[PDB]
């Protein structure tokens, strides 16, 4: 995802992606994961394929 | 001269009066009335006060 939109996917909280592309349930059990990813995924000149 | 008798109505309908009259007062939460609780916060942060 892209790094603003980190702290909304959560249970409870909204969000355009939250809302429409995905959501928790908000009674959710686990862990969520997430760390910069800019050194393996993205290239030089744009990287566009998400 | 009919104290007895006058004195059980008047004591039951006095309690009966404060139960219905309890179900304005919010308790600490933030609105008495049920719907606004549930509508203006969203269901997460609107069950607690529930």
């Amino acid at each position: 995802i892209r790094g603003d939109e980190v702290r909304q996917i959560a249970p409870g909280q909204t969000g355009k992606i939250a809302d429409y592309n995905y959501k928790l349930p908000d009674d959710f059990t686990g862990c969520v994961i997430a760390w910069n990813s800019n050194n393996l995924d993205s290239k030089v000149g744009g990287n566009y394929n998400y | 001269a009919l104290g007895k008798l006058q004195d059980v109505v008047n004591q039951n309908a006095q309690a009966l009066n404060t139960l219905v009259k309890q179900l304005s007062s919010n308790f600490g939460a933030i609105s008495s009335v049920l719907n606004d609780i549930l509508s203006r916060l969203d269901p997460p942060e609107a069950e607690v006060q529930i």
